[PDB]
DNA sequence: TCTAATGCGAGCACTGCTATAGCAGTGCTCGCATTAGA
């Protein structure tokens, strides 16, 4: 029926063939609101996002996905809900079925089913027996000192030593390098005989080069000699390692690193080549984009830890470092809860300002952030500008200015690849993909000024990058980074978006906004799609 | 100007040998009067669209659309994709129809399987839902489709829908203004036009236009089927004649044309066959005016026979004729042109040449006759054209071989230094095993020759043979043995769409259980359920790793529906060494069809490493150079010498022969099951079995294979 | 203007899968397991009429009537097999007593087959009941009432020549209607 | 076999990027290579890149001249015919690898792909003997070689010598498919009635007198047939030697 | 084997072929020159997203097929009386395009044809049959190679225009030169070279105008195709008119790009150019020395 | 890396009986020719 509307959307490139092809085969003679739902469905579906909430589908796509046009649509239906499962092509769940309506959230089957197996893998958590506290606290007491005012690298640690899966999540400015090093020289300690392979990884390779070049560096010091049959320092991406259930894979304890990456099929997939007698630590940044776009499950993985750990499981921690540990909140998703454990950055004088002062602040208030500015006159590491009107013009000069090193070296003609580490100490970085602000509209916007003076993926060289979307340079670092926020308005700039932008820079850090949009920024926070957060709460 | 009979036939052939050494030995050519239909990728294409409404669409032929660039180019497919949509096809089941309807209209039972949207359906409900998780509508999904990859079953997808939508709509016969605007609109929805095919697209409009246009001036009433449109563009596609470049980019190719006597230096004349030159075809036989005929009338005979006069008369230098002595095959004799010999006849009775002056009419008539006609030799590297004089070729290329110039393949197996990397996993050990020789191509040197693409049955299956058979006997096996329930595993399969309709289904299923249950009895009579065990042997300077499943505290108990054979024998004693020095003391059974059955007793974790080390000297030396060893024909040449009672290894002169039998039984098979030695693999060391790499072959895989027979039961 | 078709095994093979889609997909698994048992398919219908098909039809000897469906036949051949399945659920007397050497006991291992032999049909087919016949019976005071397998074992019992017939019959203008098309 | 060569040989060209289908092409052993050579060239990355612009080159003339010219330079280059020739049988394969490229050539001017053709190879290499056309040529030598016919290609064929080894072979018909004896017409029997296997049987020696007159009549000079007291009846040598049916 | 191969000593040297301001033009027109002799060559391309619910000429289906059926169009009108609305639903009907262009095109057609050339009378529409000749063809033989170099020289010396030099895109050239004049009408003493031009579809107005067109012009380097043209006009005056002056008959050369053409926005749409009879002058003997 | 033809009788082994030997029938193993021909 909708045939003509959905295949000229596709004409008017709002949808691919795939998605209406999809909607008409499975609905196509049904209610063609079922048919709308699916041809959506699987357009969301192909931006990565695991299930399409009804919500997203209850009179606010009337502002929302473009298809709010029709004659068909009758009314805000509201019983939605009921006309999908009606249709059978949707089923609660029970059905073999393309599609599937859990919460008010509808799925495309195999999403569902990738779900749900991440949430039984983190509620089947067991707990290592490997107790003997008296021992696991002395091995802990030897190997963090300044327990004195709660550790929670010490914590982490202990953690994760008394369970099968456990997530360490931490910012940039913490140990979580030298955190997973002491859990395992105590892994390896604690391993009376033998049999314990220990073997590293990231879901990208350019992640896995770091996590050896820096799980090993601080591995081979701390007092451990007791023959070093260490971390197999052999990496490898996750999509290199695996290609299953079956056939588990060949370690005792796998440590994936960079674990905000990982999306719901990665997860699944590894979690099934997985041996039940292993143990998996992973680590990652809670609130970085990639823990919360499209696909993410880090971010509602470590929601739950806002939760605190459940009252004896607290009492344990604080009986095996040597420090009280709190709890509270009953016992909601406690199999998660306790086994959880974000870090903190600890106890030193002076600062850690610039980048330092404004990424804490940026992962919460106003009143803090603004006033990162005005104090201190950080000089070097930040530099606010003001961006609107033809100022646009005074940001394309610190911009060449920035890329300096890199056009000299240019002009210079010292074509070796020195232009290549100097592109990587400037960066502009900027929320759209298209736009005045935005990739494609910023690098002409800029070639200009340029001409008028003069493997996997995501490896540079002018994809005409110049300027990056805050969500491809996800991995990445330079030493001066500038971000570019649009003029003002989408909920596409988001308080993680401006927080991970923020991470990518070492030294100086430009940020071209407006004290409205940042600051709206700041409040706003990435949209989260999904059914974890209550396949957790049960 | 070179002319033939029929320029359409040469073109080829023309254009293959006018590809040559380009300095030198380069001359310039253009062929004219070819037929545009013959000559264009699209047009027929097009023909072909505009029978959407009677085809049965055969997956090769919807495929072959998907050919044609332009229209690959209109659904966004690139070769790319097209390999895989290719493969899905073939494997979601797709061989016949498009529709339900379609295959109704062909008053053929609408099965609901293997039409495009039978297949098109598994591989979207692939999409979400993954094979498993269960049939939905009576259909299996199929999750070769199911990432990223998936948004090509849309393009495809969208391309079956603008099909059908046009079988449809030019299924019905329309007034004749009607059909005015169905070819340029047909056009644009399955071409995206090139720079190239947009001349070839316009031809098309006109062409349908024109037809159209004069039917609607003679004002025809009744309505018009498209077969009457589609056949009456066919043949003006036929008729049209493309020879733009007849003159400038010299050496002209073309057919002789009646009205285009031109004068050139150089006029030569190819294929004057007979039957073939003056070139045929009689009058209607109701046409009066052919048999009381007058001077004005005009015929083909006639213009072809005045045709090869103009040319005697317009070559102003050479006159060039050619002709074709005898089929390569029969090797019988052909015949010119009457026409040539008429004109070699009339030469021969009014010259003769210089030496002979006084001898004879005939007499010297034939040697003029025999010194005008050349004989040319079958291949171009036949020593006679590089000897010297009359037409020596220009032709270097072919000295070499002419002169036998060349150097033999040298002996292919050189042994490559080779060591062994402490640690191997056992999966190794197995993939190297179970055909060693296939394993130096493949581990060694990288080399496998896979075959870009596979049959396409042009039918859904009436019958279940060969691999697939087996496929499905895995399973259901599996099934039994697990005592679970056949009838679920039943319902999948008939959900994939790989059993044969109805009743013909369950009766190839009920059977297959039926043999399958008495294979699975003998399992499950002997099942006592344990666990994987992982594998970590130290074992001849080597660590082995992998998994061994099912591990009961008897031993291994593995099984397949397959019959019994040497190959899978050396499969399970690999996987019983190893258990065994993994210390695990107790047997392992391997139950086949037909009751086959290889059964080791066990084996001291001391004896077991010293068994699993020639096996790892195999795939040591094996990775050197192809280790020969063929389990079939050795294990057969090897089963009929050794024996039980005392470990006989015979070598009286009766069995040494048996034996030597077996091995050939073994090595070329019957004329129907199929030869061990009948194998790419075997094939690029060897094309015949010579008795001395016999010989090399049944020491060496005595060598390997015997231990399994001094063990056996 | 006609266009020389050059194969035409192809023609005739399609053709012979269209006759056995239309002629036995839409057929009852009882007449279905019956066909099966004289072809697997329509690949070895073929490989028995090939020959035939081409060039002038021989005639046939004895055809069947000009309209037996299968599903007639296959009614007078059940029913002919059945009347014999009840005379022998009374298997209750066969038990019998005057002797003879090659007939042994081991004759209960003959009985129980065809006792056994009674499921729901399906198949013409019938394992060898030799001995518990009567016409042999006398060749080997001697049997009783169940010269109904003098019967049975005279009749043909085939779907086999109906078939054929009618395949050939249509097959050939299958490729025909094709061809003018 | 030869033909299963060309099509690694022509997908490694039309994709010389996949170092895989490359390397198979490399070990067809149409092209010779060694195991040491196929070793070495895996270990020397610029040597490799070298054979790949070598079939980055055939692709082009592929795509602008056809596929005989493409595969005539190629050929020229790794000396192929010359080295064949030199071979043992060598002859044969190569006459076959001219001669699928002369249909290859052929089958090129009705695709305007050079993967089609790949594509338009696999099919006839899956499911062939099609036209005569596709059929072996005789090498022109063949001549001078003992020539093995059948009684049918030998109608009309006149010989020096011949040989008849298996001359005494039957094969009992046991088709009830015969000629009505008085109408002259062909009877199917479709229930193998004894009397008319019987009829058929007779017109099938009826044949192999006519095939055996064939047979002798060949030669000019000479002939010698094979004879055995040939027995198929699993009838217990009864006296039988059955070469009575022949 | 006492073998070996004849060599030859002859050499390649020069080509003679038939070129057409093809010499310009790159391939991909490869057999479509061949195919259809008058295809729209000049087009090509697919069109999208620019449907704006009211259609003007730019909207008009894009490319060579819809190119020629322009030409088509002009072929055999009567540029003298007014447009039947119903002989174009006719062609429009005919040539597969919806009747409902008819509105669009019929005023479309007109405005054309009313338009000032060159101001001084002018108009398309004052051309009886008598005046015009519609697609000739001509033929200009062309010896001593022509070099692409030593044309552009003197091409750039006397055209303003084709001094946006980046030229000499082919390759010497001895033999023939083939080519279609659109149109060639007289104006009372004076003929003229025009050229119909249907021509990519960039939005609206904007792309029509006295430059943006100049600027097209040398995007296709159909400023070659001018000096081309009338060499040939040239030549053929001059054989037919005895007694005949290059500046006393001449005077044309019009390219109306059809598109961009309204019946009040003169200079809009239309080009003009009269080639420096010190052009011709060289350019006539540049072919035989 | 996947599978790998049937089918027909013989052939020898063995097991009831009944007027040690012949007549018969139960059952697994095994060798054999199958296609054709344009
Ligand atoms: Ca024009």
């Amino acid at each position: 029926k909708l045939q003509k509307q959905l295949l000229e959307a596709v004409e008017h490139k709002q949808l691919r063939p795939l998605d209406v092809q999809f909607a008409l085969t499975v609905a196509g003679d049904e209610h063609p609101a079922v048919t709308l739902a699916a041809a959506l469905l699987s357009h969301d579906a192909g931006e990565g996002h695991v299930c399409l909430p009804l919500s997203r589908l209850e009179n606010n796509e009337a502002s929302h996905p473009l298809l709010a046009t029709c004659v068909s649509e009758i009314g805000e239906l509201q019983n939605w809900e009921e006309c999908l499962l009606a249709s059978q092509a949707v089923s609660r769940g029970d059905e073999p079925t393309p599609m599937i309506l859990c919460g008010d959230r509808l799925y495309l089957n195999r999403m569902w089913c990738n779900e749900r197996t991440v949430a039984r893998f983190f509620n089947e958590v067991n707990h290592a027996i490997e107790v003997d506290e008296a021992l696991l606290a002395q091995t802990l007491d030897k190997l963090f000192p300044v327990s004195d005012e709660i550790n929670w690298q010490k914590v982490a640690a202990a953690v994760a030593l008394t369970r099968r899966i456990s997530v360490i999540s931490g910012g940039p400015g913490t140990g979580k390098t030298t955190t997973v090093a002491k859990l395992l020289a105590a892994l390896i300690q604690m391993a009376d005989g033998e049999r314990c392979r220990i073997r590293l990884a990231a879901p990208t390779g350019k992640a896995a080069a770091r996590l050896t070049e820096s799980l090993g560096k601080a591995l081979r010091q701390l007092p451990l000699t007791d023959e070093q049959k260490k971390r197999i320092p052999e990496d490898a991406s996750t999509l290199h390692r695996l290609l299953h259930a079956g056939n588990p894979l060949h370690l005792d304890v796998l440590v994936v690193d960079e674990a905000s990456m990982i999306d719901l099929p990665m997860m699944s997939r590894l979690i099934d080549a997985l041996p039940d007698h292993a143990r998996v630590i992973f680590l990652g940044d809670r609130d970085q984009l990639a823990s919360v776009e499209a696909g993410a499950v880090l971010g509602d993985i470590c929601a739950y830890a806002n939760a605190g750990f459940t009252a004896e499981r607290a009492r344990q921690l604080s009986r095996l470092t040597g420090t009280h540990v709190p709890a509270g909140t009953g016992t909601e998703a406690a199999s998660l809860r306790d086994s959880l454990c974000l870090l903190q950055k600890s106890y030193r004088f002076g600062s850690d300002s610039g980048i330092g002062q404004l990424a804490a602040a940026i992962n919460r208030g106003d009143k803090t952030a603004v006033k990162t500015v005005f104090q201190q006159d950080f000089t070097d590491i930040e530099k606010r500008l003001l961006q609107s009107g033809e100022d646009y013009i005074a940001m394309l000069e610190e911009a060449l200015a920035g890329y300096g090193r890199y056009l000299d070296l240019l002009q210079a003609r010292a074509e070796p690849d020195l232009i290549i580490q100097a592109f990587n100490e400037y960066q502009l970085l900027c929320a759209l993909r298209e736009g005045p602000f935005g990739v494609a509209g910023l690098n002409e916007r800029i070639e200009q000024f340029m001409q008028q003076k003069r493997q996997p993926s995501r490896l540079p060289e002018h994809e005409t990058t110049w300027a990056m979307t805050v969500h491809k340079s996800q991995g990445s670092e330079f030493d001066h980074a500038a971000l570019i926020l649009p003029s003002q308005r989408t909920p596409v700039v988001t308080r993680e978006l401006v927080y991970t932008a923020v991470t990518r820079a070492r030294r100086r850090l430009s940020l071209y906004a407006d004290e409205r949009i940042l600051s709206a920024a700041i409040a706003t926070r990435t949209e989260r799609r999904s059914g974890l957060a209550a396949l957790f709460s049960s | 100007i070179v002319m033939v009979a029929d320029i359409d036939s040469y073109s080829p052939f023309i254009q293959a040998v006018f590809g040559s050494a380009p300095a030198d030995r380069y001359l310039p050519y253009a062929i004219s009067d070819r037929r545009a239909r013959q000559s264009h990728p699209v047009l027929e294409a097009f023909i072909s669209l505009l029978s959407l409404p009677d085809s049965r669409f055969v997956s090769e032929d919807v495929l072959a659309l998907l050919d044609v660039p332009v229209l690959a180019a209109r659904f966004d497919i690139t070769e790319e994709g097209l390999r895989y949509l290719r493969q899905w096809v073939n494997e979601s089941g797709i061989r016949w129809g498009i529709d339900d309807d379609n295959v109704r209209e062909l008053e053929l039972p609408a099965t609901g399987q293997h039409t495009w949207r039978f297949g098109l359906t598994r591989m979207l409900l692939g999409y979400a839902m993954e094979s498993a998780q269960g049939e939905w509508q009576s259909v299996l999904p199929y999750d070769e489709s199911s990432g990223l990859i998936a948004e090509l079953v849309g393009h495809l997808a969208s391309l079956l829908m603008q099909l059908n939508i046009w079988r449809r709509g030019l299924a019905q016969e329309r007034p004749l203004e009607e059909w005015l605007p169905v070819c340029r609109d047909m056009l644009n929805a399955f071409f995206l036009p090139d720079a190239e095919t947009e001349a070839a697209m316009t031809l098309i409009e006109q062409q349908w236009q024109a037809i159209i246009a004069e039917g609607l001036g003679a004002q025809y009433g009744d309505a018009v089927p498209l077969s009457l449109l589609r056949d009456e563009l066919a043949q003006r596609l036929d008729q049209e004649r493309i020879s733009q470049r007849f003159l400038a980019g010299p050496v002209n190719i073309c057919t002789l044309m009646p009205m285009r006597s031109i004068p050139f230096k150089v006029v030569c004349l190819l294929g004057m066959n007979d039957g073939v030159y003056p070139r045929q075809l009689a009058p209607l036989g109701f046409d009066l005016m052919s048999q009381k005929p007058k001077r004005g009338d005009r015929s083909r005979r006639d213009d072809d026979r005045y045709l090869f006069l103009e040319a005697l008369i317009s070559a102003q230098q050479k006159l060039y004729i050619s002709y074709i002595g005898r089929s390569i095959q029969d090797n019988s004799e052909r015949f010119p042109s009457v026409l040539v010999q008429e004109l070699i006849d009339y030469i021969g009775q009014s010259h003769y040449l210089p030496g002979d002056e006084a001898l004879n009419c005939d007499e010297s008539e034939a040697r003029v006759k025999a010194h005008l006609t050349c004989l040319h030799t079958r291949m171009p590297f036949d020593p006679q054209n590089y000897q010297p004089g009359e037409r020596q070729s220009y032709a270097r290329e072919w000295l070499p071989a002419a002169s036998q110039a060349g150097k033999a393949h040298s002996e292919f197996v050189q042994p490559l230094p080779f060591t062994l990397p402490e640690t191997v996993p056992l999966e190794t050990l197995q993939r190297f095993w179970a055909h060693p020789v296939r394993a130096f191509f493949q581990m060694r040197l990288q080399v496998n020759f896979r075959t870009e693409d596979s049959e396409i049955p042009d039918t859904e299956p009436f019958i279940l043979e060969g691999l697939s058979r087996y496929q499905i006997n895995q399973q259901l096996l599996n099934a039994l043995v697990e005592q679970d329930d056949a009838e679920r595993l039943f319902r999948r399969f008939r959900a994939a769409g790989d059993l044969p309709y109805g009743a013909f289904g369950e009766i190839f299923w009920e059977t297959q259980c039926q043999e399958m249950q008495q294979l699975a009895d003998r399992v499950i009579a002997c099942r006592q359920p344990g666990q994987s065990m992982e594998i970590d042997l130290a074992c001849n300077g080597v660590q082995i790793t992998g998994w061994l499943p099912q591990v009961q505290p008897d031993g291994l108990l593995r099984w397949r529906p397959s019959l019994l054979s040497v190959a899978q024998g050396m499969q399970l004693w690999l996987e019983h060494l190893v258990y065994c020095a993994s210390g695990g003391n107790g047997e392992s059974r391997l139950f086949l069809r037909k009751d086959g059955e290889w059964r080791f007793p066990p084996l001291a974790a001391e004896q077991a490493l010293h068994y699993l080390s020639q096996l790892i000297e195999g795939y040591r030396e094996g990775m050197s150079a192809p280790l020969l060893v063929l389990p079939e024909s050795g294990g057969a040449w090897l089963k009929t010498c050794y024996d039980a009672q005392n470990d006989a290894m015979l070598d009286d002169d009766s069995t040494l022969q048996k034996a030597r039998t077996k091995f050939l039984q073994a090595y070329e098979g019957n004329m129907m099951v199929r030869g061990e030695g009948d194998d790419i693999w075997y094939q690029r060391l060897w094309r015949q079995l010579t008795p001395e790499t016999m010989e090399a072959i049944v020491e060496q895989s005595q060598r390997f294979l015997l231990p399994l027979f001094r063990f056996n039961q | 203007e006609q266009q020389l078709i050059e194969d035409e095994s192809l023609l005739r093979y399609q053709a012979c899968a269209d006759f056995w889609r239309r002629h036995c997909y839409p057929l009852p698994r009882e007449i279905a397991q019956v066909v099966f048992e004289t072809w697997k398919g329509p690949q070895a219908l073929l490989r028995d009429i090939n020959r035939y098909l081409q060039g002038e039809a021989p005639v046939i000897k004895a055809p069947p009537p000009d309209d037996e469906t299968l599903a007639s036949r296959h009614a007078q051949i059940v029913a002919r097999i059945d009347t014999v399945k009840q005379q022998w659920r009374d298997a209750v007397g066969e038990l019998d007593a005057l002797i003879e050497s090659s007939g042994i006991d081991r004759r209960k291992f003959n009985r129980s087959n065809q006792a056994k032999w009674i499921d729901k049909i399906s198949a013409w087919a019938e394992e060898e009941t030799n001995s518990y016949q009567l016409p042999e019976s006398l060749e080997k005071p001697r049997h009783p009432l169940f010269e109904a397998i003098d019967q049975l074992l005279a009749e043909p019992l085939s779907i086999r020549d109906l078939v054929i017939t009618r395949a050939l019959a249509e097959i050939r203008e299958t490729v025909a209607r094709e061809k003018r098309r | 076999l030869e033909a299963q060569e060309m099509l690694w040989l022509l997908q490694a060209v039309m994709t010389p990027e996949r170092e895989n289908t490359l390397r198979s092409a490399l070990a067809t052993s149409m092209m010779g290579l060694n195991a040491l050579d196929i070793e070495t060239l895996n270990n020397d990355e610029h040597a490799w890149d070298v054979v790949v612009e070598e079939f980055d080159g055939y692709r082009q003339i592929w795509r602008k001249r056809g596929v005989m010219p493409m595969l005539r330079a190629l050929m020229s280059a790794r000396n192929i015919a010359e080295n064949l020739l030199a071979t043992a049988g060598g002859e044969r394969r190569l006459t076959d690898i001219l001669h699928i490229s002369e249909l290859l050539q052929e089958a090129g001017t009705q695709l305007e792909s050079e993967h089609a053709l790949v594509r338009w190879l696999s099919q006839h290499i899956l499911e062939p003997d099609s036209n005569a056309s596709s059929q072996q040529m005789r090498l022109e030598s063949d001549k001078h070689l003992v020539q093995i016919v059948t009684i049918h290609k030998s109608k009309g064929l006149e010989y020096p010598l011949v040989w008849l080894p298996f001359i005494t072979n039957f094969r009992v018909q046991e088709q009830a498919f015969y000629h009505d004896r008085h109408s002259f017409e062909a009877v199917l029997d479709l229930n193998a009635a004894p009397e008319s296997v019987d009829l058929a049987e007779a017109e099938r020696l009826a044949e192999d007198l006519r095939l055996l007159y064939v047979a002798l009549t060949r030669s000019v000079w000479h002939c010698s047939l094979g004879v055995a007291p040939l027995v198929r009846r699993r009838g217990d040598k009864k006296g039988d030697t059955d070469v009575h049916q022949s | 084997a006492e073998l070996n191969a004849k060599t030859l000593q002859r050499l390649p040297g020069d080509n003679w072929r038939v070129t057409s301001y093809s010499g310009l033009q790159q391939r991909g027109h490869g057999i479509a020159q061949d195919l259809m002799p008058r295809l729209d060559v000049d087009a090509a391309g697919v069109a999208s997203v620019v449907e704006e619910p009211t259609l003007t000429p730019h909207q008009f289906p894009r490319g060579a097929s819809p190119g020629t059926f322009l030409h088509s169009l002009f072929e055999d009108l009567d540029f003298t009386q007014p447009v039947d609305p119903n002989w174009v639903r006719e062609k429009l009907e005919l040539g597969g395009f919806e009747s409902q262009w008819e509105p669009v095109l019929t005023e479309w057609i007109t405005a054309v044809l009313q338009a000032p050339l060159n101001e001084t009378g002018v108009s398309l529409s004052q051309l009886s049959a008598r005046n015009k000749q519609v697609e000739m063809e001509f033929y200009l033989p062309i010896s001593e190679p022509l070099i692409a170099s030593q044309l552009d020289t003197l091409i750039r010396q006397f055209d303003p225009l084709s001094a946006g030099c980046p030229p000499l895109e082919f390759m010497q050239v001895r033999g023939m030169l083939k080519g279609f004049i659109d149109l060639v009408f007289r104006h009372e003493g004076r003929y003229y070279l025009l050229d119909y031009k249907s021509n990519w579809l960039g939005e609206d107005s904007s792309a029509y105008t006295q430059q943006a067109m100049a600027a097209a012009m040398q995007a296709h380097r159909y400023d070659l195709q001018y000096q081309l043209y009338t060499l040939a006009l040239h030549r053929y005056l001059r054989h037919r008119i005895a007694d005949y002056d290059y500046e006393h008959h001449f005077g044309g050369v019009i390219y109306l790009f059809l598109r961009g053409v309204d019946k009040e926005h003169p200079q809009q749409g239309i080009y003009t150019t009269r080639p420096n009879a010190g052009l011709i002058a060289l350019m006539d003997e540049m072919f035989a020395g």
